[PDB]
């Protein structure tokens, strides 16, 4: 759902869901979450890939 | 006129069937709006 | 595409009896037990005073009711 | 969820008069009650 | 008509010409009743 | 009920369906259809 | 090849002589049909009767055995069944596919392409998964517009 | 009386795909329409004639 | 053999005067399927159609007596008993229904078939009605009882015909695996498989005196003993297209409907084809509607009832004042193979 | 009632049950006596060619001219062989015959306050539009004509 | 139930109870009424479990 | 109120409608990002149809549609139907040939 | 031009969805219509 989140036009909103990942990531483990954001780095909008860039790195 | 006695009855007929006749007071709403509109329409011709 | 119907014989030769199961259907029940056996200035004034086919939607009957169902 | 018709107004007019509806009325041979509450349905009514 | 033509008889027919509730073979009673 | 509608006198039904003679005559039927399945006629008399 | 087929079974009877009769059966010959097989259809009609576990329904209805030498004798009884009982405990729905039948085979005995060539079917309302007026004005309608065109030139002058 | 309105859904569904995944398959889609349905090798493939 | 052929232009078969059209009924309101005269007494006679009901018709003056209503699909065969009061109709909807007329209401049904009948037949002597269609099976009724008490097993198409005869064979039948079986009921088998016609044989008819039954392929009409599995004669019904009805007169006139709507009429003890008519349609109506889908000759035999795929019912007379002179047939010309 | 529960305990519910023409599967029925008998009809005309293959391209044919039918445009194949059009067209006009004798014969009971099924309502509206507008189309062309 | 007669037949004289006392599988005795009456409850219940 | 056909929208109704024919116009909407049902029906039956007639004129189609557009005093659909063309086309063709007749 | 039937039980009725830019200019040709009509006394005392 924070992954829908991340097509807002708010910039605290998808801020603050990128914090989140880390989150879920340190409590159930990073690959889980490592292959639905690898999953969205394929769709065509900007503001969904770099969104998911950032949080790749927020879990590493 | 017996012509606009049967228009009444498929009007009624209309509200029982239509989506959203299973919503109690929809249905109950538009037996409201059916009935003022013919009371106010005809008047006196209900009479007899 | 169905391409074929079921057999009935298959059905038949199945061993269950020669009857059903034992099934008694209110259908089969007895009833009719018994066999039959046969032995003017206001006239004036005006401008313009003086097969049965064989279709359905081609016919009479079809255009007086598409002239009174559809108003 | 397009289409179909909210059963929130239902269920709040429902409750609204359920001390009518689900009345202890006339005695049926038992009555059920519902699990984890002490309270007796008096019909087999889903709304309610 | 004239698909025909001449010694032809063409007829519609919409009506029973007879009510529905007759025999269409008559009950043979082999004795006289008079109850 | 029979004894108010219009009453069927020769004198005045001949003249009912002399009227409307007189006007679905003055209209050429290219432009409507004036019917006598669609029309009433009401006589006022000694006799209605 | 020899024992099934022969020639005298193509050919038809009557094309020699037209006036050869075949004849009624008689009224004795089916008298004896119309007993008998009427004492066959009863005996299956009672026997399906009085396996329905009507009593209501049956209303409407011997040694036989020597041993294979005759050595000893055979006397067969039925027994009485409990009436609470399952009658025919062997009985139970189930399918059964059936061999062929053991008597053998009957003798059957018995341009134009681009004809009968069929087009494919193409569809304008579905697609399949895979391989994806002539006639001219009537003269009423000339001759209408040229009056309302001569009556609308009058008028105006 | 719910059965009167005629509208179903199927149990275990996730509901409607988003908007960036109908968007990748549209232009998947009209890609092979252009196409005429033709696959293209890649340059590293090592490599049926196309046209 | 050909010596034997020699002398086959010394029979010269016998003349029979040409049919001629009477009166066209109209009053269906889909294709005319099915059609029995009264056995008794030609008072009347009944046709079921396409738009499921069944009407009765006077056959003197052609007036419609009433109408039977009672099935959901097409009605597609009908029976009346010489014996009973009963009229027997089959439907496409699976059904078997018995019509006590003195009431004009049903009175049994008969259950059991699998999927839609297209033939009932009424045995001459036991109280056992026949019916068969899409099942591959035919299935004998007990009347009284409704059960069915037996049922053949044989053909491997759907079955299109069945008629009934007082002696062995009891029962013969015709389907569309280009078969004719003759049974025996009693043992539940079949007597005699006649194999010669080459595609589905839609009609059959028994002859009313000799003993025989005839039997309608496309292009292919054969006739029959009906002691043994013998070919009596086989007809000069080449080009004739597919045939849907047989008839056959106590005059020794067999008649062939077709889907061409062409009537052909046959002498029954040579074969030879001595008429051939052509309906008009109707106005309004398609050239494939011109067809004749049933038949029956009344008891007397000099009018011929056809129903027909234009909605219409049909009935031919023959020419009284057209003596042998000047009305010869088709030339008898019998060719070779 | 308990003699037929009773039985289907030890014996099985038979797997022969034949089930009826209700009104629930009475188009689907209609279907398949339709099917099977043009297919008859037309192997019969063929002389000795194939039943397999070209079995099903014939009924989409079918299929096709009765949407063809249904919209009131022209059904022409251009290589079809005459006679295999014919039967086709006395099949279209027999179904269209039924097709709309029955929508006369609900609108009828709709009139006179029978009750009438919702789904069999709206299904009538769709039948009586379809037939309305080719009175239409028919009216407009012979005023051209 | 005067306008509408439902007439016995002759045929019928079968009797479930007079059938059924032919078999070995029944046999009689005398008891008082609630005991029959207590027996029915413990044998229907019996046959519904 | 744009409406604006691109050449590459053109050629994606084409292969669109050669394959789901030309009823199905919802399937032909779900290939098109910027256009409705009822847009794809339309510009097939007036301008992309390769059965339509979009050539020059001869002059006797143009004695022929300056008859009908007298008879038919402004019938444009009607028109269009007797000389086999697009309406639009005809409709244009008509004000140039009268503006051909000007000082 | 769109046309749909409307479920009246006696009739049906057609209804005619015109397209939506299309409808401002004829709502407006409508309204400018029957003012000037009105203003200059178009139509007599009669009609209704
Ligand atoms: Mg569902």
């Amino acid at each position: 759902e924070l992954l829908e989140l991340l097509k807002s036009t708010n910039k605290e909103i998808r801020r603050s869901a990128n914090a989140t990942f880390g989150f879920i990531a340190e409590a159930i483990g990073p690959h889980d979450v490592l292959v639905a954001l690898l999953n969205n780095l394929k769709v065509q909008e900007r503001q969904l890939r770099v969104c998911t860039a950032v949080a790749i790195g927020i879990v590493a | 006129s017996e012509e606009e006695i049967k228009k009444f009855d498929s009007r009624i007929r209309g509200i029982l069937m239509a989506s959203g006749s299973t919503t109690f007071t929809k249905v109950a709403a538009k037996w409201n709006t059916s009935l003022i509109s013919l009371f106010t329409y005809f008047r006196e011709a209900i009479v007899a | 595409t169905s391409h074929r119907p079921q057999l009935e014989a298959r059905s038949g030769a199945k061993a269950a009896a020669y009857t059903p199961t034992g099934i008694e259907h209110a259908r089969l029940l007895p009833g009719h037990t018994t066999l039959k056996y046969r032995k003017r200035s206001w006239r004036k004034g005006t401008a313009f005073g003086r097969g049965y086919i064989n279709d359905m939607t081609k016919s009479e009957y079809h255009q007086e009711f598409l002239h009174k169902h559809v108003r | 969820q397009r289409t179909g018709l909210s059963q929130i107004p239902n269920r709040r007019f429902t409750l609204w008069w359920s001390p009518t509806i689900n009345r202890a009325n006339v005695y049926v041979g038992f009555l059920v009650q519902l699990d984890l509450t002490g309270i007796f349905l008096h019909g087999k009514i889903p709304t309610l | 008509e004239h698909p025909y033509g001449k010694e032809v008889e063409v007829l519609m027919e919409t009506k029973n010409t007879q009510s529905p509730q007759t025999p269409l073979v008559e009950p043979v009673t082999e004795r006289t009743k008079l109850q | 009920p029979k004894d108010s509608r219009m009453r069927l006198i020769r004198q005045d039904v001949n003249l009912g369906r002399a009227v409307f003679w007189e006007i679905q005559s003055r209209v050429p039927t290219s432009l409507t259809s004036i019917k006598w399945e669609n029309a009433f006629v009401s006589v006022y008399s000694k006799n209605n | 090849i020899a024992k099934n087929v022969k020639l005298d079974d193509f050919i038809p009877k009557r094309q020699s002589n037209f006036e050869l009769s075949v004849p009624l059966p008689t009224k004795a010959e089916i008298q004896e049909c119309t007993a008998r097989t009427k004492s066959y259809i009863q005996r299956l009609v009672n026997a399906k009767l009085a396996n329905s576990n009507n009593r209501a329904s049956s209303r409407y209805v011997a040694p036989a055995n020597l041993l294979l030498n005759n050595s000893h004798h055979i006397e067969v009884v039925s027994k009485q069944m409990d009436p609470l009982l399952p009658r025919f405990v062997g009985k139970k729905a189930r399918k059964v596919v059936a061999p062929t039948e053991n008597d053998e085979v009957v003798p059957v005995l018995h341009a134009d392409p681009n004809e009968w060539k069929i087009p494919a079917a193409v569809s304008n309302w579905k697609n399949p998964n895979g391989y994806t007026e002539n006639n001219t004005i009537n003269d009423g309608f000339m001759k209408l517009s040229e009056a309302l065109e001569n009556a609308d030139k009058k008028a105006r002058q | 009386m719910n059965y009167l309105e005629g509208v179903g859904s199927k149990k275990g569904g996730g509901g409607i795909a988003s908007e960036s995944q109908f968007n990748l398959q549209r232009r998947k889609e009209v890609e092979s329409l252009l196409s005429k349905g033709e696959n293209v090798p890649y340059t590293f493939q090592d490599e049926q004639v196309r046209s | 053999i050909v010596n034997r052929y020699e002398k086959l232009l010394s029979q010269r078969p016998e003349w029979h005067a040409p049919w001629k059209l009477s009166r066209v009924i109209n009053g269906h309101l889909g294709w005319v399927r099915c059609v029995a005269i009264d056995p008794v007494d030609n008072e009347w006679f009944i046709t079921g159609s396409n738009d499921t009901t069944m009407k009765v018709w006077d056959l003197a003056t052609g007036k419609l007596k009433t109408t039977l209503a009672g099935h959901v699909m097409t009605v597609r065969d009908v029976a009346v008993s010489d014996r009973h009061p009963y009229l027997f109709s089959v439907s496409e909807d699976k059904t078997v229904k018995c019509w006590d007329l003195e009431k004009n209401q049903i009175i049994r049904d008969y259950y059991g078939h699998l999927s839609g009948v297209r033939t009932v037949s009424i045995h001459p002597t036991l109280d056992l009605i026949a019916t068969a269609g899409r099942d591959s099976v035919i299935k004998l009724w007990d009347m009284r009882t409704r059960i069915p008490v037996i049922t053949l097993v044989g053909h491997k198409g759907p079955i299109n015909q069945v008629q009934c005869t007082p002696v062995d064979p009891q029962v013969v039948s015709s389907s569309t695996d280009a078969t004719v079986r003759l049974w025996d009921v009693v043992a539940g088998k079949t007597m005699k498989v006649l194999t010669h016609h080459k595609r589905s044989v839609r009609a059959t008819a028994l002859h009313p005196k000799e003993f025989s039954v005839a039997s309608a392929c496309t292009d292919d009409i054969r006739s029959w003993g009906l002691a043994e599995g013998s070919l009596l004669t086989n007809f000069e019904s080449e080009k004739t297209g597919i045939i849907n009805t047989l008839s056959i007169n106590q005059d020794d006139v067999l008649f062939a409907g077709g889907d061409n709507g062409v009537l052909s009429f046959y002498d029954y003890k040579s074969g030879h084809k001595y008429q051939s008519l052509a309906t008009r349609e109707m106005v309004g109506s398609l050239e494939g509607e011109r067809s004749v889908l049933c038949s029956t000759f009344d008891k007397t035999g000099l009018r011929l009832i056809t129903g027909e795929a234009d909605k219409s019912i049909k009935i031919w007379k023959q020419d009284e004042t057209a003596t042998k002179e000047s009305e010869p047939g088709l030339a008898w010309n019998p060719n070779l193979s | 009632y308990i003699g037929n529960l009773i039985t289907r305990q030890f014996e099985g519910r038979s797997n022969e049950i034949v089930k009826t023409t209700t009104k629930q599967r009475l188009d689907a029925y209609y279907d398949l006596e339709l099917r099977n008998s043009v297919m008859d009809d037309i192997l019969e005309m063929m002389p000795e060619s194939i039943r397999q293959k070209k079995a099903r391209t014939i009924l989409q044919h079918l299929s096709e001219a009765w949407r063809c039918w249904k919209a009131n445009i022209p059904w022409d194949v251009p290589g079809m062989p005459a006679p295999i059009k014919k039967i086709i067209e006395r099949y279209i006009k027999s179904k269209a015959d039924a097709w709309v004798s029955a929508a006369h014969y609900n609108r009828e009971r709709i009139k006179r306050g029978a009750h009438v099924e919702k789904t069999m309502v709206k299904k009538n509206l769709g039948r009586l539009t379809r037939l309305w507008i080719k009175n239409e189309q028919e009216r407009q062309r012979q005023i051209q004509k | 139930n005067e306008l509408h007669p439902t007439l016995p037949t002759n045929h019928n004289k079968t009797k479930l109870l007079k059938s059924l006392k032919n078999t070995k599988y029944f046999q009689q005795t005398t008891i008082d009424w609630v005991e029959a009456g207590l027996q029915l409850c413990r044998q229907g219940h019996n046959m519904l479990n | 109120k744009g409406g604006v056909w691109t050449n590459v929208e053109d050629q994606i109704l084409k292969a669109a409608v050669q394959k789901y024919g030309t009823h199905q116009w919802s399937k032909v909407a779900s290939l098109l990002q910027k256009k409705t049902a009822r847009q794809s029906e339309l510009r097939w039956n007036e301008y992309l149809n390769p059965k339509l007639n979009f050539t020059e004129f001869s002059k006797e189609e143009d004695a022929q549609l300056l008859d009908l557009a007298r008879e038919l005093p402004n019938q444009w659909r009607t028109i269009a139907d007797m000389m086999a063309r697009p309406a639009q086309v005809c409709v244009e063709r008509y004000n140039r040939l009268l503006e051909s007749e000007d000082s | 031009v769109d046309i749909t039937m409307m479920e009246n039980y006696q009739n049906i009725s057609p209804v005619y969805s015109v397209d939506p830019l299309e409808k401002i200019t004829d709502a407006y040709l409508d309204q400018y219509l029957w003012y000037e009509a009105d203003q200059r006394k178009l139509f007599p005392n009669w009609i209704k």
